[PDB]
C-alpha cells in the first residue's frame, strides 16, 4: 500500500466545474495505473475515469466521456479529475486508487481491481 | 565445466513473454541429451538439429530465451505458427535451428486470487520480426481514427495480464518456456556437447 | 501429401498384449517425431509414448513405462507401440501423430499430422 492524498470536493451549480486532485510521492503514478471512482448513497462504487502509468493514455466511463478529463502534472506525482458540465446525477463521494492489474480493455476494470484508496471527497451538484 | 543451465531452468521468477529474457551461455560443456531425457520437461522440440547432433557440436554462444505463457499458447512457440504470442510477443524464424522446452509452472506462477505480474501483448500494428522484443506501451489504434491519447472504440491498451489462478484449466495454467538458439562466429567455439570435448 | 496409417487395435483380456502400427508416407527425410495419444471415455487426448525418428529416442509416461515399448522398422517406415501387461485403464482410442521436429510434446495442438484412431478395449 501507498498513501494517496486526495483533495477538492464541494458544492457546485448544475453546469459548473470542479477539479479533484490525487497526489502520491515519487514514482507511484509512473508505476501503477490510476482510477477515479464514485459512490452515491446506497449504490456500488462505480468507475469514472483513469490514466495508465505511462501518462499518455486516459479513459472514461460512458456516463462522463466528453464532460470529464483526467490529466497528470509534469512531475508525474499528481493526477487531476477535471469535472465539467456537472449534472445532479454526478453527486457522489469520489475516490482515487491505483491497480497492479493490466486490462487491455479499461471497460473491464472494477473497484475490486484497485487499492491504496484516497479519502472520499463529496461532490454535490445542486440544480 | 558444465553450462549453468540451472540459472535459466530453475530461476525463481521468469519474464513476461512481451519482455522475454535472453541469457548468453559460453565457455562450458552442454549435455543436451540429459536435458532432452529429463521428465521435468513436457515439451522438448528441436528444429534443424536434434539433441544427439547438438551433443557432437561446438558453438561460440548459446542463447536461452525464457518467459511464461498459458498452456494453450505453447504450440505457438515453433516456426511458422500464428496467434497472439507468435505474431505480437515472441517469434521464431521459418528457418529456426534450436530447441523449444516447456513445463507446467502452476505451482510457481499461479496464486489464490490471481497472479497479475505476467503480461502479454494482445495488439500490434504489424507482426514481430524473428527474435524482436517490443516493450512499448502506446495505445493501439485498431482503425483509421487516431486515439489522441484516449482509449475507447478501436483504441485499446496493448498489454493484458494473464491473472493465473491455481484452479484454471490446463490450457489457461502458466507454462515456463526456454528456447535455445546457437551462434557461430569467427571466435573460439567454447560451448560444446560432451562428444565434441 | 503427409499421411499416417494406423492399425493393430482390438479386444484383449487384462494381462494381454497388443501391437499398434503407424505407417508414415509423405515425408522427404527422417526429420520428424511420432507421438501416441490415447483418449479414454470422457477424457481429452493424452500422450503416452514419443519417438524422435532421426535420434531414435523413445519417451514414455510413468504409467506405461515398463509395459509399453515404442520402436521403428526402417524398411516399411512404420513406428510400433508394443503394449504388454495391459490393464482396464489402458482402454481408449489410440492416435499416432507426427510433427516436423526432433522431440516430444504433451500438447495435441503441437502435432499437425494425425492417423484415424484404433480402438483398444481391455476387459474380462
Ligand atoms: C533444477 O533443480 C533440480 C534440483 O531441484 C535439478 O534436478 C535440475 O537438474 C536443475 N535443472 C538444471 C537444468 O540444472
Ligand atoms: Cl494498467
Amino acid at each position: 500500500q501507498v498513501q494517496l492524498v486526495e483533495s477538492g470536493g464541494g458544492l457546485v451549480k448544475t453546469g459548473g466545474s470542479l477539479r479533484l486532485s490525487c497526489a502520491a510521492s515519487g514514482r507511484t503514478f509512473s508505476t501503477y495505473s490510476m482510477g477515479w471512482f464514485r459512490q452515491a448513497p446506497g449504490k456500488e462504487r462505480e468507475f469514472v475515469a483513469g490514466m495508465r502509468w505511462t501518462g499518455s493514455s486516459t479513459f472514461y466511463s460512458d456516463s462522463v466521456k466528453g464532460r470529464f478529463t483526467v490529466s497528470r502534472n509534469n512531475a508525474k506525482d499528481t493526477v487531476y479529475l477535471h469535472m465539467n458540465s456537472l449534472k445532479p446525477e454526478d453527486t457522489a463521494v469520489y475516490y482515487c486508487a491505483i491497480t497492479t492489474i493490466v486490462r487491455a480493455y479499461y471497460t473491464e476494470y472494477t473497484e475490486a481491481d484497485f487499492g491504496s484508496w484516497g479519502q472520499g471527497t463529496q461532490v454535490t451538484v445542486s440544480s | 565445466n558444465l553450462c549453468p543451465f540451472g540459472e535459466v531452468f530453475n530461476a525463481t521468477r521468469f519474464a513476461s513473454v512481451y519482455a522475454w529474457n535472453r541469457k548468453r551461455i559460453s565457455n562450458c560443456v552442454a549435455d543436451y541429451s540429459v536435458l532432452y531425457n529429463s521428465a521435468s520437461f513436457s515439451t522438448f522440440k528441436c528444429y534443424g538439429v536434434s539433441p544427439t547432433k547438438l551433443n557432437d557440436l561446438c558453438f561460440t554462444n548459446v542463447y536461452a530465451d525464457s518467459f511464461v505463457i498459458r498452456g494453450d499458447e505453447v504450440r505457438q512457440i515453433a516456426p511458422g505458427q500464428t496467434g497472439k504470442i507468435a505474431d505480437y510477443n515472441y517469434k521464431l524464424p521459418d528457418d529456426f535451428t534450436g530447441c523449444v522446452i516447456a513445463w507446467n509452472s502452476n505451482n510457481l506462477d499461479s496464486k489464490v486470487g490471481g497472479n497479475y505480474n505476467y503480461l502479454y501483448r494482445l495488439f500490434r500494428k504489424s507482426n514481430l520480426k524473428p527474435f524482436e522484443r517490443d516493450i512499448s506501451t502506446e495505445i493501439y489504434q485498431a482503425g483509421s481514427t487516431p486515439c489522441n491519447g484516449v482509449e475507447g472504440f478501436n483504441c485499446y491498451f496493448p498489454l493484458q495480464s494473464y491473472g493465473f489462478q491455481p484452479t484454471n484449466g490446463v490450457g489457461y495454467q502458466p507454462y515456463r518456456v526456454v528456447v535455445l538458439s546457437f551462434e557461430l562466429l569467427h571466435a573460439p567455439a567454447t560451448v560444446c556437447g560432451p562428444k565434441k570435448s | 501429401q503427409v499421411q499416417l496409417v494406423e492399425s493393430g487395435g482390438g479386444l484383449v483380456q487384462p494381462g494381454g498384449s497388443l501391437r499398434l502400427s503407424c505407417a508414415a508416407s509423405g515425408f522427404t527425410n527422417d526429420f520428424y517425431s511420432i507421438a501416441w495419444f490415447r483418449q479414454a471415455p470422457g477424457k481429452e487426448r493424452e500422450g503416452v509414448s514419443w519417438l524422435s525418428v532421426s535420434d531414435n529416442t523413445p519417451t514414455y509416461v510413468d504409467s506405461v513405462k515398463d509395459r509399453f515399448t515404442i520402436s521403428r522398422h526402417n524398411a516399411n517406415n512404420t513406428v510400433y507401440l508394443q503394449m504388454n501387461m495391459l490393464k482396464p485403464e489402458d482402454t481408449a482410442i489410440y492416435y499416432c501423430a507426427a510433427g516436423r521436429f526432433a522431440g516430444r510434446d504433451t500438447w495435441p495442438s503441437s502435432y499437425d499430422y494425425w492417423g484415424q484412431g484404433t480402438q483398444v478395449t481391455v476387459s474380462s
